[PDB]
C-alpha cells in the first residue's frame, strides 16, 4: 500500500510550524515520515535543490492525481507583484495554485497559512493572505497558532491518513478534536480567576503563588487551542504554567487586539 | 569582469541557476557563473522573500515588541525575543535580576545547541553522506569505526547498525523516497565510505528524536518552543522552592539539569565527533573551499559575560578583524554611526541616497521590487537575475565599509585571536580548537591508516569544513556554559535571592519621552541586533541587523561582495548541474532567509 504524498509548501514563513511538527512525542515525526505519510516536497529537508526539487512537484502530481495531500505553512504576499516571495523565479502564489488544483486535501498549518500571522498585521506591507482567501475551490482543514502544538499538527496527519476523511471542523475551520475548548476552561488557574485572585505586577506576591494572569493580559478567555490540557513540548508545560499570559495566538488578527498586556474588558 | 577584495569575479561562463536552495530556513535563489573547467568564478546571493516587521512594529507598544520580532524566525526562535527585551530595557536604563540573566543565558546555549545540531544532521549532512552508499555498509565495520570515532558512545553494535541499515532498505524498496527523492546520490562529490554514511544517518535519526527533548529547558522558562515567551524587565517564570504553584521551583531546576546533562553528553559523544571525522575525510580529499571572507575579515558583537553588564567578560569575546590579521582584533560598537551601516544599492528597497550605508537607528525600510536592464525573463518569471541591479530582498550590511563573515567560525577565529593575546575567558575555546586540529591532522588519520597532516588553524578554519567544525565545538561549549549558568541559578536561589523581574519602569509613565536602545545576541547564525527608537512610549523606528543579513548580502555600492558570494568562488563542481559543492558551502553558514530579510 502506498504512503499518502505529502506536499508541504512553504509561503512567508517563520518556519517554526516544520519546527513545532518535529518536536511530536507521539506521534515521532520520525515514524509520520518513515511509515505513515510519503513526505515528497518540503523545502526544510529534502535531498533535491533547484531543478530538481520542483521536478518531483509534476512527478506526484500526475502519479498521485487527486490522492496527495498539500500541506501550507506560511502566504502569498500579494503586493510586489507576488515577488516578496519567489519560488523558481515565479511567485509563490502560482506554486500554491498549481499544486493545490489536484489535491485530495489541503492543510493550512499555523496562524500564517490559516490567517495571515505577523506579515498580515498592520499595515501588512505585502498583502500576505491565507491560503483559503488564494484557494477557494478546495476543502482546507485550519490548524491556527504561532506554532500549532506538536501533537495538534501530528494528530491532524493521524487522523487523515488512518480515516481518508478531514475531521469534523468548527465554523472557522478548525479540527474540533482539538479547538472545541478555550485556554480558560481547563486552565489550571482558573480557581485563582474564579475567587479574583490576580497577578498585577510580574513577580509580585500572586505571581510567586500562580495567581490568574487575566490582568496580565491574558487573552485565555477568547482563545480556542488545546494549551491548558495538551499544553507542549509532551505536556511539559503552557504560557500561564510558565508564567506568562496567552497572547491569544490561535486567534485570526491577534497582532492587532491591542497590547498583549492590555486586559480584556468585562471580566 | 572585475576584482574586489582579492576576488576576480567573471560572468562570462555558463550560467548555473539554484531556485530554489533547499535545506535552509525560508527562500533563496544563487545563481553562478562557471569557467571551462567547471570552476565557479562568479556567485550571486538573492533572498526571495520580505514580510516587513521593520514597518508593523512602527507605533507599537516596545513592550510588545519582542513577540512580533520572535516570528522573525522559528529555528533561531526566541533569539530575536532577547535581542528585543535588550534593546528597551537599553533603552529605558532597566537593570534585570541575576536569576533573569542566567535564565535567558540557559535560554540562549539551549538554542544554540538545538539549532547547531539539527542544522548539521537535517540541513547539512546530505551534503556530506550518500546515503545510498549506507546501503552497502557492513554492519560490522560500520560498528567498528563507530568505536573508533567515539569510543564513549554507547549505541555501536552492529546489530543496532544492521536494523538502523535494515529500515533505511525498506524505505527506499518502497519507492517512495520522500526527502530521499531525486538527490544527488552517487556523485564523485561525494568521498565518504558506505560505513561512515552509515553511522551518519543512523545519527541523523538519533537526532530527530533527541532533539524534542533539548528545547524542553525552553518549555519551563518560557512555557513552549517554538516561540517561548520574554519579558522586559525579565522573566515571566516566577520562582517559589516551598510551591510547586510557582513557575519554577527545585522539581523543574532538576528537569532543567537532566536535559543539560544529556545535551553534554550528544555534543561529546555524536555531534564533535561526527564533524571532525566527516572534516578529516574530506580534508583527505583535499576539499578546503569556501573559505570566503573567513580568511580576512570576520566580526561577532561577543556574547555570554560571566559578569552580567561587564563585557570584558565575554566568554564569547568579539570585535572585527580585517586583512586576515588575528593580531589586531578592533573593537565593535553597536552605538556608533560610523560602524555598522546597510546599504541598498543593490537591494529591493530604496533610501533618499542610496550611496551611503544608514546606522540602523537612521534605517529605512522601504520595498523597491525592481529588476535591471540585463534580466533574463520579466518581473514575475525570472530566469536568469541581473546582479548588476537591484538582485535581494536582503539589505548589505557594511563594518566602516568592510565586508564582513559572521557565524560561530567568526566567533571561534575572534576567540582565538583575543587568547593569544592573552584574554582567559577564551581559553576554552582555543583548546577545543588545538583539540580538533590535532585530531583532523594527527589522531583521527593515524586511526582510520590515512597519511598524517600539518594544517596549521589559520589554514583549516577558512574553509566549509572549518565553518562546520566551529558550528559544531561552540554547540560543545555552550552545553558545557548553561551547565555553568545552572549551578549559579540554584546557588543565587538557595543562598535566597529569588527575584526574576524588575517593574520599577514597567509603566510607560515612568519612561522618558524619547529614548533610543539597542540589544545584541550572539545568535547561532553569527552578530544579531536591534536598535530601536521610542517616542511618547510608542516605536518611533525599529531596524533589525540579523547574521543571514550580514552573510547573504548583495554587493554594495562599492561593489564589494559578501560571505556567501566570497564563499563560492574558486569551488570546482563535478557537474554543473548537481549543485552538490554550491549547497555544501552555502549550508555552512546555515543560511535563515526568513531571519536575514524579516
Ligand atoms: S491565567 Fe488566563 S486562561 Fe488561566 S484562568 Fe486566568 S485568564 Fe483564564
Ligand atoms: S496559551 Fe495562548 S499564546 Fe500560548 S500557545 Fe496556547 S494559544 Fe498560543
Ligand atoms: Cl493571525
Ligand atoms: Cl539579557
Ligand atoms: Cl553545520
Ligand atoms: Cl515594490
Ligand atoms: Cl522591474
Ligand atoms: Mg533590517
Ligand atoms: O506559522
Amino acid at each position: 500500500k502506498p504512503r499518502t504524498p505529502v506536499l508541504w509548501l512553504h509561503g512567508l514563513e517563520c518556519t517554526c510550524c516544520s519546527e513545532s511538527f518535529i518536536r511530536s512525542a507521539h506521534p515521532l515525526a520520525k515514524d509520520v515520515v518513515l511509515s505513515m505519510i510519503s513526505l515528497d516536497y518540503d523545502d526544510t529537508l529534502m535531498a533535491a535543490a533547484g531543478h530538481q526539487a520542483e521536478a518531483i512537484l509534476e512527478e506526484i502530481m500526475t502519479k498521485y492525481k487527486g490522492n496527495y495531500i498539500l500541506a501550507v505553512e506560511g502566504n502569498p504576499p500579494l503586493n510586489q507583484d507576488g515577488m516578496s516571495c519567489i519560488i523558481g523565479g515565479r511567485p509563490f502564489i502560482e506554486q500554491l495554485k498549481y499544486v493545490a488544483k489536484d489535491a485530495k486535501a489541503i492543510i493550512s498549518w499555523g496562524s500564517c497559512a490559516s490567517w495571515g500571522c505577523v506579515q498580515a498585521a498592520k499595515p501588512n506591507p505585502t498583502q500576505a493572505t491565507p491560503v483559503h482567501k488564494v484557494i477557494t475551490d478546495k476543502p482546507i482543514i485550519k490548524v491556527p497558532g504561532c506554532p500549532p502544538i506538536a501533537e495538534v499538527m501530528t494528530g491532524v496527519i493521524t487522523y487523515m491518513l488512518t480515516f481518508d476523511r478531514i475531521p469534523e471542523l468548527d465554523r472557522q475551520g478548525r479540527p474540533k478534536m482539538f479547538y472545541s475548548q478555550r485556554i480558560h476552561d481547563k486552565c489550571y488557574r482558573r480557581p485563582h480567576f474564579d475567587a479574583g485572585q490576580f497577578v498585577e505586577e510580574w513577580d509580585d506576591e500572586s505571581a510567586r503563588k500562580g495567581f490568574c494572569l487575566y490582568k496580565m493580559g491574558c487573552k485565555g478567555p477568547t482563545t480556542y487551542n488545546a494549551c491548558s490540557t495538551t499544553r507542549w513540548n509532551e505536556g511539559t508545560s503552557f504560557c500561564i504554567q510558565s508564567g506568562h499570559g496567552c497572547i491569544g495566538c490561535s486567534e485570526d488578527g491577534f497582532w492587532d487586539k491591542g497590547s498583549f498586556y492590555d486586559r480584556l474588558t468585562g471580566i | 569582469a572585475y576584482a574586489t577584495q582579492g576576488f576576480n569575479l567573471d560572468d562570462r561562463g555558463r550560467r548555473i541557476v539554484v531556485d530554489p536552495v533547499t535545506r535552509i530556513e525560508g527562500h533563496m535563489r544563487c545563481e553562478v557563473n562557471v569557467d571551462a573547467n567547471n570552476v565557479i568564478r562568479n556567485a550571486v546571493s538573492t533572498g526571495t522573500m520580505w514580510r516587513g516587521l521593520e514597518v508593523i512594529l512602527k507605533g507599537r507598544d516596545p513592550r510588545d515588541a519582542w513577540a512580533f520580532v520572535e516570528r522573525i524566525c522559528g529555528v533561531c526562535t526566541g533569539c530575536h525575543a532577547l535581542a528585543s527585551v535588550r534593546a528597551v530595557e537599553n533603552a529605558l536604563d532597566i537593570r534585570i535580576p541575576k536569576n533573569a540573566h542566567l535564565i535567558r543565558e540557559i535560554m540562549a546555549k539551549t538554542l544554540q545547541v538545538h539549532d547547531h545540531a539539527v542544522h548539521f544532521y537535517h540541513l547539512h549532512a546530505l551534503d556530506w553522506v550518500d546515503v545510498m552508499s549506507a546501503l552497502k555498509a557492513d554492519p560490522k565495520r560500520t560498528s567498528e569505526l563507530q568505536q573508533l570515532v567515539s569510543p564513549a558512545h554507547p549505541l555501536s553494535s552492529a546489530g543496532y547498525f544492521r536494523d538502523i541499515q535494515n529500515r533505511l532498505k525498506r524505505f527506499v524498496e518502497s519507492g517512495q523516497l520522500g526527502p530521499f527523492m531525486n538527490g544527488y546520490w552517487g556523485s564523485k562529490a561525494y568521498v565518504l565510505p558506505p560505513e561512515a554514511n552509515l553511522m551518519a544517518v543512523t545519527h541523523y535519526l538519533e537526532a530527530l528524536d533527541l532533539q524534542k527533548e533539548w528545547v524542553k529547558i525552553h518549555t519551563i522558562f518560557g512555557g513552549k518552543n517554538p516561540h517561548p515567551n520574554y519579558l522586559v524587565g525579565g522573566v515571566p517564570c516566577a520562582i517559589n522552592l516551598d510551591a510547586a504553584s510557582a513557575p519554577v521551583n527545585m522539581e523543574r531546576l532538576s528537569f532543567v539539569k537532566a536535559r543539560i546533562d544529556e545535551i553534554i553528553e550528544f555534543n561529546k559523544n555524536v555531534y564533535v565527533p561526527d564533524v571532525l571525522a566527516i572534516g578529516t575525510l574530506y580534508k583527505q580529499a583535499g576539499w578546503l573551499y569556501g573559505g570566503g571572507l573567513a580568511a580576512t575579515n570576520v566580526l561577532d558583537y561577543g556574547e555570554y559575560p560571566n559578569v552580567a553588564y561587564n563585557k570584558s567578560t565575554d566568554q564569547l569575546p568579539g570585535g572585527a578583524i580585517l586583512n586576515g590579521n588575528w593580531d589586531e582584533v578592533f573593537p565593535v560598537d553597536p552605538r556608533d554611526s560610523q560602524q555598522v551601516q546597510e546599504f541598498v544599492s543593490h537591494s529591493w528597497y530604496k533610501y533618499a541616497d542610496e550611496s551611503v550605508g544608514l546606522h540602523p537607528w537612521d534605517g529605512v525600510t522601504e520595498p523597491n521590487y525592481v529588476l535591471g536592464a540585463n534580466t533574463k525573463g520579466t518581473r514575475t518569471r525570472i530566469e536568469q537575475i541581473d546582479e548588476s541591479a537591484k538582485y535581494s530582498w536582503i539589505k548589505s550590511p557594511r563594518w566602516r565599509g568592510h565586508a564582513m563573515e559572521v557565524g560561530p567560525l567568526s566567533r571561534y577565529i575572534l576567540a582565538y585571536a583575543h587568547a593569544r593575546s592573552g584574554n582567559k575567558y577564551a581559553e576554552r575555546p582555543k583548546e577545543q580548537l588545538e583539540y580538533s586540529a590535532q585530531m583532523i591532522n594527527s589522531a583521527i588519520p593515524k586511526a582510520l591508516g590515512l597519511p598524517e597532516t600539518q594544517y596549521t588553524l589559520k589554514q583549516l578554519l577558512p574553509s566549509t569544513i572549518g565553518r562546520t567544525l566551529a558550528r559544531a565545538l561552540e554547540s560543545q561549549y555552550c552545553g558545557e556554559m548553561m551547565h555553568s549558568d545552572w549551578h549559579d541559578l540554584v546557588a543565587n536561589i538557595r543562598a535566597g535571592d529569588t527575584a526574576t523581574a524588575n517593574v520599577d519602569k514597567w509603566d510607560p509613565a515612568t519612561w522618558p519621552l524619547q529614548a533610543k536602545g539597542v540589544g545584541t545576541v550572539a545568535a547561532p547564525r553569527g552578530a544579531l541586533g536591534h536598535w530601536i527608537r521610542i517616542k511618547d512610549g510608542r516605536i518611533e523606528n525599529y531596524q533589525c541587523v540579523v547574521p543571514t543579513t550580514w552573510n547573504g548580502s548583495p554587493r554594495d555600492y562599492k561593489g564589494q561582495i559578501g560571505a556567501f558570494e566570497a564563499s563560492l568562488m574558486n569551488t570546482p563542481m563535478v557537474n554543473p548541474e548537481q549543485p552538490v559543492e554550491i549547497l555544501r558551502t552555502l549550508h555552512s553558514f546555515d543560511p535563515c532567509l526568513a531571519c536575514s530579510t524579516h
